[PDB]
RNA sequence: GAAGCCAGAGGAAACUCUGGUGGAGGCUCGCAGCGGUUCUGACGUGCAAAUCGAUCGUCAAAUCUGAGCAUGGGGGCGAAA
RNA sequence: GGAGACGACGGCGGGGGCCCCGGGCAGAGUUCUCUUUUCUUCUUAACGGUCUAUCACCCUGGAAACAGUUUGUCUGGAGAU
RNA sequence: AGGGAAGUCGGCAAAAUAGAUCCGUAACUUCGGGAAAAGGAUUGGCUCUAAGGGUUGGGCACGUGCGUGCGGUUAACAACCAACUUAGAACUGGUACGGACAGGGGGAAUCUGACUGUCUAAUUAAAACAUAGCAUUGCGAUGGCCAGAAAGUGGUGUUGACGCAAUGUGAUUUCGUAGCCAAAUGGAUUAACGAGAUUCCCACUGUCCCUAUCUACUAUCUAGCGAAACCACAGCCAAGGGAACGGGCUUGGCAAAAUCAGCGGGGAAAGA
RNA sequence: GAAGCAGAAUUCGGUAAGCGUUGGAUUGUUCACCCACUAAUAGGGAACGUGAGCUGGGUUUAGACCGUCGUGAGACAGGUUA
């Protein structure tokens, strides 16, 4: 189930892109920038329990052991492993580069 | 008094009152949507029963 | 998920704890039925001299209901408006 | 003296009917492809005979190392197994 | 779209929540509850794995399928038959996985009635009534409460104080930075329950900024059918018309057949 | 137009109604005071010299409770609810 599925799409409702979970597991710094772009004690379990795999934060151990086995994790697992779409794609795609002398 | 709010509220450890309020919405579940605290409903909470005779307070009165 | 019952762990016993079993209650969600909370509702020479829709209360009983019979105006009946 | 002759509720067990599955005969439909396929009929009354069906009762016998036993803890020297 | 109650007396209405499995759940409490509290994780398809059952059946010595006297609890084994649940694992599509339907928004408090229940058919469902509990009064039968015009009349009465009748109240509880006294507590600051009244928070949204678009039925036009309310006569205004009132009078402005869809200023129109 | 009116910002006054004159909080209340934005947040009439567009309060049929008065039916200094 997803919760108020009718306004989902809206851009107050997005949430954090594949490319930008790629950057956050290849580099810990883009993640660490992520964590103070939020509060550290409005966050579920303090900020303690978080998943980059799903970009999210659970509220115990416990719940987070539990959503791995969920398909949500394996399915951001799936696609983390086939890979994200990017900019360099994008220009790969169409036969484009970019000339830097 | 601190230790009138101890045995009030059965919690101990805060250095501030912003941690106090945290430890006590977790404490009795007064929780926004993601587990987030709700300190202004505890505030809420604090504040009525410091007024309606729940939370041990006087004023002392001057010595002679 | 109440008494009652079974097994195990203690406790001198009386009792305590754990896992079950059982199926009580003018308990509860809720279909029918009964009722009638709300809507700038519909309708307003209406389908209707009180109807329609959504929503709502109750739903094992102080529940709902038929036929036969009893109470008749200075009256009767009335969980009393 | 028995029958007529008697509340509400709960779970358990037996039987009839309905529902479901399989085989077979016949008929019908589908059939680009697949489908030994999908569907339809295959029933047995009152009244009787005969053989059996929980409870209960009777005979032998005398039970602790208590036993039989229901989903539900009741039964037995007032005689259980 | 973006914002998210800025709308409005007032979040009215609408949106959001919703099934199931798992984690977890506070104050208060009459210890029964509160509680589906709160707050989180998950849910499709496919291929498998595991667990949960029923029926039948034991070796000798004799007499001859049973009767014995024995001997044994590895039947812990074989054969046959059968259905629905539960748990686990891999693979796989995805913007959705209770994919339609179905289906709690939640919380912090205050007032109020103990609760379940009942009434104003056709404007009020409620702090009203009733309820159990509590207290008072009368009556021991040639009696109390009643009824009838009367009666050799009737009820309570197939009755006898743990009863009958009339009242009032209406569960239970009450009635020194922290001391003393009382049989753990010092309470009514009373739990649960509620289509009762009130304030606020999160979520949520067309309530609003600020409106736009789509569908169905009308309205519209046609064929057929076909009322009623109402009606002194009628219907453009301006200034004056003493009695604070003009639609008709005076003085002006003006003023061109016949029509259709709408509108709610005026006249009409409220079982007014 | 005038003012110790240097400038900037204004103050007092005149002609002028062409054109504008907002967004909110507050009901334990004569809802009137605050806040900001703004060039500015001016005031009135056509109702209130009785009076059918819509909707909240004065406001008050029938139900109900509390306070005051009355022996009582009831009335009100009043307050609340539908």
């Amino acid at each position: 189930g997803v919760f108020a599925k009718r306004t989902m799409t809206k851009t107050r409702r997005r949430l954090r892109d594949l490319d930008q979970i790629e950057r956050d597991l290849r580099s810990p710094r883009h993640l660490q920038q992520y964590k103070e772009t939020k509060a550290a004690e409005d966050l579920p379990g303090l900020g303690l329990y978080y998943c980059i795999e799903c970009a999210k934060w659970f509220e115990s151990e416990t719940s987070l052991v539990g959503h791995r086995k969920g398909k949500p994790h394996k399915r951001r697992l799936k696609q983390l492993k086939e890979g994200a779409y990017t900019h360099e794609e994008a220009m790969a795609a169409i036969g484009y580069r970019i000339d830097n002398g | 008094k601190q230790h009138h709010m101890e045995r009030t509220y059965e919690l101990r450890g805060w250095k501030d009152h912003i941690e106090f309020l945290e430890m006590l919405a977790r404490k009795s579940g007064r929780l926004l949507k993601g587990g987030e605290p709700d300190v202004d409903g505890v505030a809420k909470q604090v504040l009525n029963d410091f007024m309606r005779g729940k939370i041990p307070w006087f004023t002392p009165a001057p010595e002679p």
